[PDB]
RNA sequence: UUGGCACCUCGAUGUCGGCUCAUCGCAUCCUGGGGCUGUAGUCGGUCCCAAGGGUUGGGCUGUUCGCCCAUUAAAGCGGUACGCGAGCUGGGUUCAGAACGUCGUGAGACAGUUCGGUCCCUAUCCGUCGUGGGCGUAGGAAAUUUGAGAGGAGCUGUCCUUAGUACGAGAGGACCGGGAUGGACAUACCUCUGGUGUACCAGUUGUCGUGCCAACGGCAUAGCUGGGUAGCUAUGUGUGGACGGGAUAAGUGCUGAAAGCAUCUAAGCAUGAAGCCCCCCUCAAGAUGAGAUUUCCCAACUUCGGUUAUAAGAUCCCUCAAAGAUGAUGAGGUUAAUAGGUUCGAGGUGGAAGCAUGGUGACAUGUGGAGCUGACGAAUACUAAUCGAUCGAAGACUUAAU
């Protein structure tokens, strides 16, 4: 629609790189818990990417102490300081939903 | 977006049969509910026949049917050969609207209103 | 389930009030001269001239 | 106290100062003009009349509501305005600060940020009792024959009848609803829009009215 | 965990290894519970030398769930299993260690000690 | 409640316990307002006024009961053919089989147990929940409205401060006041997190076809498997029960006599409840008591004290939806963007065909942010809404004052 794109254009960001599913990112997230500002990282694999405008979202999965953890963040959130892409992976589909049931040698993905 | 009182497996075959019968005869009689949906199905087969590329010739073969037309007698051109041929060379300058519907009134014994669909 | 009382003639004729038939939409054809249903094709001649 | 009419557009989201995610509703109010003013000595009460959208002019052969008819033109020419699709009264706004022919702009809503929206709901048609009144179903197994059917409607001849107000199947939706104590996010005068926090009733192209919070 | 008969895993360091929920505290008629709420459970499995024997009735707190948690920033965190810890009646743990990550909603709950012994928050 | 009586029903008024949906009484379980204490405080006892709203989830028995586990501000008691079988369950109790204990010479019986064992009906009338057509409202029409009168909603916990203050020898620990967040229950909505998505994309097994290769089609639950737009959706996202006004109940009263003192009362003034009437939300002039406002139309006649056809408007028919069982409602009908095509987009799928190159081959890379695409947003009369028809006003009589 043309009236919803002119009222939400003032919230899009350009400091964002390009990343496909399967790629490993390093999301820097601002955390104000405690007394004031502080930054904590999160390194995982991209398994989902929903479409839209200022409503686009992405999901990153990591395994911690033997328990997998998934984080979903709105792409245009102001609570992200940086997004670094390290490893690019070859995949055959957009949604890597089969990664949850796997673990170990089976879970790792090949590099282009 | 119509079902025509049929299952998904029969609503597809009957549409493939109605689209091929028209390209051969160029004028057929049916009911109003079948004419408004076959309308959009036949208007897209002519769009493929106006591009000419081989990729388009293979996508039209998925909906078309194997039928011979002896009237022409020039090797009994198949229904798919008539398209990309006689039919593709008539609507070159026309962009959309290749069919026309005409009403005839209810039919005895069933009450359904007969219609005439033809290629412009 | 079953009717307790039979229906009288007075009651039966009031329910059938709206049980009527419709008059079709017909006009004289420009060329045929006979009557024709609007938006249809003249059976007598075959012309529509849309 | 203020009021204005508009049309729904859709749902979206915006980011706050601290990163808070806030869903919003897009509404458009472009052409609002005052047509009449009622008073105590005439018409009994105080209120004003407002049109929201512009219809076409009068033609000798009009067969749709798009063109205005003669009765609707004279009532509009009296205020020097063109035919309007929607007209509604506002008995809460003041009557001494408005003159006939005035234009109602969106920028009139500022520093209020608290309003109530009134509109018609979508509409579902003929529905059952489990979905219209949110009742419970019967057991789906164990040799049962009671699933989506309604329960007992009476009490065995103590009263040989059904009381007024029993919940039965029927047509639901299409009623006037009002959501109270909503907030205005921002107003873009460049496009004649109003970002409302939350959601409003009706389809995405229905008529909505906005007035100052009554509470 | 969430409902009356849900089975959770014990993440803390004690004898208890598996607990079955018995009740969700807070209000009359509460249905489910999520991270940061106390529940009443019963022990089903345990270690031969633990401190919590098999068949007891204690209180615990939810630290990991599969449903996840939504934040005011529009972001979601989900886990792969459900776990809790047997806590004393003063919000203190009954063990000396804590296994696995934990949610940061525990800090709001005022369970300060549990956050300290967690490997990842 | 267990009985007494035998007045209605034996050409027939179907049981116990549930389930689903409720209603109503107050002899009040919780919440609100008050006396008196053998009432220090925190907590209680008992009694009065109050029916607005609330008043859990499981284990064991066919059950009611009853006991137990864990909670809650509280887990109140009664009526309606012990509410309810043309609404539904059949576990117990009254069918035909068989067995045990007991009784009988016997056929068989329980003052007792055990396993098994068909619940049927297309709604005529009243009643109830939705939705249309007529006529009326003293000319015929199009919009916006007043509200007589009805309906809906009414609940409550834990923390923080006042204040570790009042009280008490200490342990303990507040009272109308100010803030912050929950439970349950209503309601609107699909941006977000999920489900569905049989005319969307991709992978794959067997077999039969398009003559063969390649590429495709039919049938095997939609053959199966991995994703998914619109729409509809809760477990998801917002909001709500918020402040005040006017008269009262039980209470405390202020003046004041009958009765030189006393006394809330017999005249005269106050104060005082989640309850009463308003405030909040929805429907409402068939409210025959049929209301009000703005605007539109108002001529030709044998001079029936009437009539015709039109006028402003509304339909027939046709293209559609945000509406919908049908109808009604809403958008439009070429003096036109209503729908379908066509040309660009968003979203989904994730790398088409052909050809070239590298391998004995199964396959891989390149051409290439490929190809395809139902419902969503724009532009465009190419196709179909043709030509036409029908309905629809000339405004009664009385006073009173002009």
């Amino acid at each position: 629609h043309k009236l919803i794109e002119a009222v939400t254009k003032s919230q899009l960001r350009t400091d964002l790189p390009s990343f496909r599913p399967g790629d490993t990112l390093r999301v820097h997230v601002r955390i104000i818990e405690g007394t004031r500002e502080r930054i904590q990282v999160f390194e995982g694999v991209v398994i989902k990417r929903r479409g839209g405008g200022v409503s686009e979202t992405f999901t990153v999965r990591k395994i911690s102490s033997g328990v997998g953890v998934e984080r979903t963040f709105p792409l245009h959130t102001p609570k992200i300081e940086k997004i670094e892409v390290k490893r690019r992976g070859k995949v055959r589909r957009a949604k890597l939903y089969y990664l949850r049931s796997l673990r170990g040698k089976a879970a790792r993905i090949q590099e282009i | 977006y119509r079902k025509l009182g049929r299952t998904s497996d029969q609503r597809k075959a009957m549409l493939r049969d109605l689209a091929t019968s028209l390209i051969i005869s160029e004028r057929i009689e049916t009911t109003e509910a079948r004419a408004k949906e076959v309308r959009s199905v036949v208007e897209k087969l002519i769009t493929l026949g106006k591009k000419g590329d081989l990729a388009s010739r293979r996508n039209a073969a998925k909906t078309l049917r194997n039928v011979e037309i002896l009237n022409e007698d020039e090797t009994t051109q198949t229904a798919l050969q008539k398209l990309f041929g006689e039919i593709a060379e008539r609507y070159t300058e026309r962009q959309g609207g290749y069919t026309r519907i005409l009403k005839q009134g209810p039919r005895r014994g069933d009450g359904a209103e007969s219609v005439i669909i033809e290629l412009v | 389930a079953v009717p307790k009382r039979r229906t009288s003639k007075t009651r039966k004729n009031k329910r059938r009030t709206h049980f009527k038939i419709s008059v079709p939409g017909m006009t004289e054809c420009p060329n045929c001269g006979e009557y024709k249903l609007s938006h249809r094709v003249c059976k007598n001649c075959g012309s529509y001239n849309g | 106290t203020k009021g204005i009419l508009g049309r729904k557009i859709g749902m979206t989201q915006v980011f706050g100062e601290n990163g808070e995610l806030i869903p919003v509703t897009v509404v458009e109010a472009k052409e609002n003009v005052v047509l009449q003013k009622k008073t105590v000595e005439v018409d009994g009460y105080n209120a004003i009349q407002v049109g929201f959208e512009d219809k076409k002019a009068y033609k000798k052969d009009a067969k749709s509501n798009k063109y205005a008819n003669k009765p609707a033109e004279g009532h509009a020419k009296k205020a020097d305005a063109a035919p309007k699709r929607f007209i509604r009264e506002f008995r809460n706004v003041d009557v001494d600060a408005y003159e006939v022919g005035q234009e109602v702009s969106v920028d009139t809503f500022v520093a209020g940020d608290v309003i109530d929206v009134t509109g018609v709901s979508k509409g579902k048609g003929f529905q059952g009792a489990i979905k219209r009144h949110g009742q419970s179903r019967g057991p789906m197994s164990h040799g049962s024959h009671f699933h989506r059917a309604p329960g007992s409607v009476g009490m065995a001849s103590d009263a040989s009848r059904v009381f007024k107000g029993q919940k039965m199947p029927g047509r639901m939706g299409g009623n006037t609803v009002t959501v109270q104590n909503l907030e205005v996010v921002q107003v873009d005068t460049e496009n004649k829009v109003i970002l409302v926090k939350g959601n409003v009733p009706g389809p995405k192209k229905g008529l909505v009215e906005i007035r100052t919070s009554i509470k | 965990m969430i409902q009356q008969e849900t089975r959770l895993k014990v993440a803390d360091n004690s004898g208890a290894r598996e607990v079955l929920t018995i009740k969700v505290l807070g209000g009359s008629g509460r249905k489910t519970a999520n991270i940061g709420d106390v529940i009443v459970c019963t022990v089903k499995n345990a270690t031969p030398g633990g401190v919590v024997k098999k068949g007891d009735v204690v209180k615990a707190v939810i630290v990991r769930t599969k449903s996840g948690v939504r934040r005011n920033d529009g972001s979601y965190i989900k886990f792969d299993e459900n776990a809790c810890v047997i806590i004393r009646d003063d919000k203190g743990p009954r063990g000396t260690r804590i296994f696995g990550p934990v949610a940061r909603e525990l800090r709001e709950g005022n369970f300060m000690k549990i956050v300290s012994l967690a490997p990842e928050v």
